[PDB]
RNA sequence: AGUAAACUGAGAGUAGAGUGCUUAGUUGAACAGGGCCCUGAAGCGCGUACACACCGCCCGUCACCCUCCUCAAGUAUACUUCAAAGG
RNA sequence: AAUAGGUUUGGUCCUAGCCUUUCUAUUAGCUCUUAGUAAGAUUACACAUGCAAGCAUCCCCGUUCCAGUGAGUUCACCCUCUAAAUCACCACGAUCAAAAGGGACAAGCAUCAAGCACGCAGCAAUGCAGCUCAAAACGCUUAGCCUAGCCACACCCCCACGGGAAACAGCAGUGAUUAACCUUUAGCAAUAAACGAAAGUUUAACUAAGCUAUACUAACCCCAGGGUUGGUCAAUUUCGUGCCAGCCACCGCGGUCACACGAUUAACCCAAGUCAAUAGAAGCCGGCGUAAAGAGUGUUUUAGAUCACCCCCUCCCCAAUAAAGCUAAAACUCACCUGAGUUGUAAAAAACUCCAGUUGACACAAAAUAGACUACGAAAGUGGCUUUAACAUAUCUGAACACACAAUAGCUAAGACCCAAACUGGGAUUAGAUACCCCACUAUGCUUAGCCCUAAACCUCAACAGUUAAAUCAACAAAACUGCUCGCCAGAACACUACGAGCCACAGCUUAAAACUCAAAGGACCUGGCGGUGCUUCAUAUCCCUCUAGAGGAGCCUGUUCUGUAAUCGAUAAACCCCGAUCAACCUCACCACCUCUUGCUCAGCCUAUAUACCGCCAUCUUCAGCAAACCCUGAUGAAGGCUACAAAGUAAGCGCAAGUACCCACGUAAAGACGUUAGGUCAAGGUGUAGCCC
């Protein structure tokens, strides 16, 4: 662009930085609604331990469990934080483990 | 690069380097000139190169310019007393235009020497306070003081945690 | 130059153009309900200027045209 | 990468090739030695006795990233970080 | 081309066992030119979204699922505005 | 974004997004010794209790400050003028600083484009009709700010007469709420403030303490944890698991040797912390033939540019445009004569048979040859003839929207109709054929009058001015650049879409997003494969025809598949099928049933699994002639490529072919036949890796 062109326009504009599913927080609290497993998009292949929980803000959304075994059921207290399940698609929440009423995976 | 030519011109170093700060009188310079014609080419040069320079180091100063409207060019200055001073600059070249301008109108190299010194009686070296304004914040930063007890801890007996304990 | 983009947008205007002919007669009502709206809303807004003016019905000898009919 | 550094260096004018070229001393002034002016190269044939033309104002073509850099507008937390010895 | 065709013998392996196999010999032909749809090859080209390489890749309808969005009848709720005025 | 790095592909180059490495803050997990210092609700939600403003011979003064919060939000800055206040009292003053006047002053959205009285003159009466706005008015949304600090607010109704109602956004503290969590301490000794003439008095300001790894500094005889260890990126032993369980920021890992999972061992990094989540820091002088981008055409405005004076060489004519008139060839129709068929083609059917051929008369349709020309017009477009009118501008640039145009298709109305022809009907093809092929006919193509406003409207290359030298240049395409201006672009897809707005448009056009989703998409090349791929030349028992004897039909022999049986295995398109077998009544034998043995013919054994771990021996192209180390050169030193004999970058050991040898020759037949192809065949010739069985 031209000198005229560039004092015309002024300086470039960022878009607007889009909230994640924690909405800009570090972690939520949730209420667990039900629990399930998913399978992962090829080429991977599990049963990977998901739930659907009630955040603190309202909205419902899948949370991937990670670790070996878990013991969530309904109406239970969890933490949800960030970071998507890589093959699970649409699965953006992963449960603390060791908070609220989600403890820590058991020794081998 | 930058765009278009003489992009030196685009800098502040360039734009600093005008020798050119009008009296408090000036308050307008208009510039007729011509785009073409021999007889005019400083004038071309000077709004191409000076103009700018000019403007930098009097902000307040309204430069207006104007293009073919008279056979030869000229400057004309506005004073604040209703005094106008018409230039004639047919011929000069554009170096000569501003060693004019800076004779009738500038201010002298001992008027602007002045103004710097009476600046530096803002920012005292005694003062404290922030770095923004002053060279210390606090007196513990000057040897020979009792530091700040944040980097030496200050012996138990000019602290009141102790003093009270003794005293109570 | 394949023609790959361009297959992809005829199909896309293909699935539109197809769709459009088989809803046209929901689209038809809905078109006229948003007209009517349409003309609502610049009646109100012509009344916003004169109460707000001061006075309290239209000027003497005023009617607000349809502007958004066929006719 | 490769291919242009080694084009770009071996390219290079030394300070004896701009004497020659232009018969005239070239001078080297340093911050570090005051006014002092180093001659770094004279020319092997006849000196001139007209000087270089002095351009009011250089028609050079800038580069913005260094302009911007001589004018502290350039902002990077990648920039001027310390590193190990190379 | 001593080829095909026909005829005859021997051998390997078994205790014995093939209309099979290996091998020697006898009699002993016909046609051999033209062509490139098909099978395939060579040279020189062209195209290519295939590279797991055409038994490729690939498009849409319908069914079945989770996510988001839009339209939308009727109705309800909440919010905004008024005096920035007149007698 | 940097000194950068990882990731698009079979491969290369280009472009490009995402992510990695750095530095902070908050929260979470696990962990935690001391001292000093700094800092310290998520919530303008609701608040129990205590305290936070007095002073003083009464009047007054103060409680309008300080302290708090960030809801709202261009009242903060400069100038002019001028109050209150300080200078005991006047200060024609200074200082400080309101109200008022002038100026300046956040972000995003133009899909908020018009606002609707927003001006001026006049002493007044009243007159004029103006004022703001794409250089962004008006409007919506977001946000305390420009931090020695400032602004704003003080439960709400902007305000606070009044009303709702009964107030911690003062300190400490509590409830609710949030991922977010300090004591219901002391003292007015210092400083500051209020009051007093003053000694002084008061103060949850403040000062000195309490609590907390949030941070900084320092230290400790004993006392270290957290996270990582496939690559990016510093660092893994042994087991378990077997596409399961699980794992990653990106690419990816896990299907029986897992440095990627879990445990364990060791190592690496930081360290009283560690680093999971979140947020921030870090970004316009680059581009627009083919990657996103020159938006169908021209003109001008406000303006911008220096390409305007100087200083100059393509005026007129050829297929611009509008109007009116005209017609040569070919159709249609009609008429006479003649024929009995005409149409359709790879081949048929349907169709017509007032049909066909010759001859004559005969267009509101379309315009051979020229044209191997390259002209005209802004573009769209324009190539039969004649005439009239006629093709802007003595600087350039200048619009999705203003102004005027804009192929084909299409709409409305009235006409013309040879031919063509969506649709439709009939015929045929096909598994089907709503197609491709044949026939018929309509809208439509034409004229007139209005609309509609689109195109691969692309020569995908913006206008004007200039250059051919330098670095010529990623690739391809149509060589590379400079000045200047306008337009446009910023990962892919969603999307020529939704919504809004405008429009003679009502299934339309123009303008044009977001959410959810992915880590690529994309451009240009290289090699290979493939092509119902072109040309040229071929196959010599050979692809087709030609020659001879056969197979396919019958019976029998024999193999295989199925079926059957308590009852092997292997081969199994070419390249399996009288094949491993130059051979099964027992044996062979590996199978089935029953019975028996346990250091066993063997310093055991296994015809158990895996030929997709292998050696060994082979099939196959091969009824081939190629394979290739080591070099050299070309392509800008990219994937890659390397020949022309009147020769132009290739040289090549070795291997194969060949040559030799066997058989009756030098002929023929054998034998030979590389590198590779089919994870081709064989673990059941024998051997053997891995795994498994051992009364
Ligand atoms: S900064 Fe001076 S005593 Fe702390
Ligand atoms: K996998
Ligand atoms: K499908
Ligand atoms: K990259
Ligand atoms: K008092
Ligand atoms: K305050
Ligand atoms: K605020
Ligand atoms: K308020
Ligand atoms: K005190
Ligand atoms: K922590
Ligand atoms: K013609
Ligand atoms: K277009
Ligand atoms: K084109
Ligand atoms: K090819
Ligand atoms: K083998
Ligand atoms: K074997
Ligand atoms: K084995
Ligand atoms: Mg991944
Ligand atoms: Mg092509
Ligand atoms: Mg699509
Ligand atoms: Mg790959
Ligand atoms: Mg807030
Ligand atoms: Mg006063
Ligand atoms: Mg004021
Ligand atoms: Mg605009
Ligand atoms: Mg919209
Ligand atoms: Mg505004
Ligand atoms: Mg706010
Ligand atoms: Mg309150
Ligand atoms: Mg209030
Ligand atoms: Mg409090
Ligand atoms: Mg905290
Ligand atoms: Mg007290
Ligand atoms: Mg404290
Ligand atoms: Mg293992
Ligand atoms: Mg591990
Ligand atoms: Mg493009
Ligand atoms: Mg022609
Ligand atoms: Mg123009
Ligand atoms: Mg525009
Ligand atoms: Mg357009
Ligand atoms: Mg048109
Ligand atoms: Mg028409
Ligand atoms: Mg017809
Ligand atoms: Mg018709
Ligand atoms: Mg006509
Ligand atoms: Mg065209
Ligand atoms: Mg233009
Ligand atoms: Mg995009
Ligand atoms: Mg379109
Ligand atoms: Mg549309
Ligand atoms: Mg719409
Ligand atoms: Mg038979
Ligand atoms: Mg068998
Ligand atoms: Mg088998
Ligand atoms: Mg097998
Ligand atoms: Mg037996
Ligand atoms: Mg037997
Ligand atoms: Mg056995
Ligand atoms: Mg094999
Ligand atoms: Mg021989
Ligand atoms: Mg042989
Ligand atoms: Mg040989
Ligand atoms: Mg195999």
């Amino acid at each position: 662009a031209t000198l005229n062109q560039m004092h015309r326009l002024g300086p470039p504009k960022r878009p607007p930085r889009k909230l994640g599913p924690t909405e800009g927080r570090p972690q939520l609290k949730g209420v667990v609604l039900c629990t399930f497993t998913r399978k992962p998009k090829k080429p991977n292949s599990a049963n990977r331990k998901c739930c659907r929980v009630r955040l603190s803000t309202g909205r419902e959304a899948v949370c991937f469990i990670p670790g070996e075994g878990h013991t969530l059921q309904e109406h239970q207290i969890v933490l949800v934080e960030g970071g998507r399940t890589q093959d699970l698609p649409g699965v953006k929440l992963t449960v603390v483990r060791g908070k609220y009423d989600c403890g820590h995976v058991q020794k081998k | 690069p930058m765009k278009g030519r003489f992009p030196i011109r685009r800098t502040l170093q360039y734009l600093s380097q005008g020798n050119v700060v009008f009296k408090d009188s000036v308050k307008v310079m208009t510039v007729n000139y011509n785009t073409h014609g021999e007889l005019g080419e400083g004038a071309r040069k000077f709004v191409f190169f000076n103009i700018p320079q000019i403007q930098y180091k009097n902000p307040w100063v309204q430069i207006m310019m104007f293009k073919n409207m008279t056979p030869s060019p000229f400057l004309r200055f506005y004073l604040d007393s209703g005094e106008q001073v018409l230039v004639d600059v047919e011929t000069k070249s554009n170096k000569e235009i501003m060693e004019h301008i800076r004779k009738i109108l500038g201010k002298n190299e001992e008027t602007l020497r002045e103004e710097e010194e009476e600046k530096k009686q803002l920012s005292h070296p005694a003062n404290f306070g922030p770095r923004k304004y002053c060279l210390r914040e606090c007196i513990c930063e000057v040897e020979g003081q009792v530091p700040c007890p944040s980097l030496v801890p200050l012996p138990k007996e000019m602290r009141g945690k102790y003093k009270a304990a003794l005293k109570a | 130059k394949n023609v790959l983009k361009i297959r992809r947008r005829k199909m896309n205007h293909h699935k539109y153009r197809k769709l459009v002919k088989k809803t046209r007669f929901l689209r038809r009502k809905v078109q006229e309900g948003r007209l009517r709206r349409k003309q609502i809303k610049f009646e109100k807004d012509l009344r916003r200027i004169w109460l707000k003016a001061g006075l309290k019905e239209a000027p003497e000898g005023w009617q607000t045209p349809k502007i958004y009919l066929r006719g | 990468l490769t291919q242009g550094l080694f084009r770009g260096l071996s390219r290079q004018e030394t300070h004896q090739q701009l004497a020659d070229k232009k018969g005239l001393h070239v001078v080297e002034i340093r911050e570090e030695c005051g006014p002092l002016p180093i001659v770094v190269a004279s020319p092997r044939g006849p000196l001139r006795k007209d000087p270089e033309p002095e351009d009011e104002v250089p028609d050079v073509k800038l580069d913005w990233e260094d302009v911007k850099t001589a004018q502290g507008m350039k902002r990077s937390v990648w920039s001027n970080l310390k590193r190990a010895a190379t």
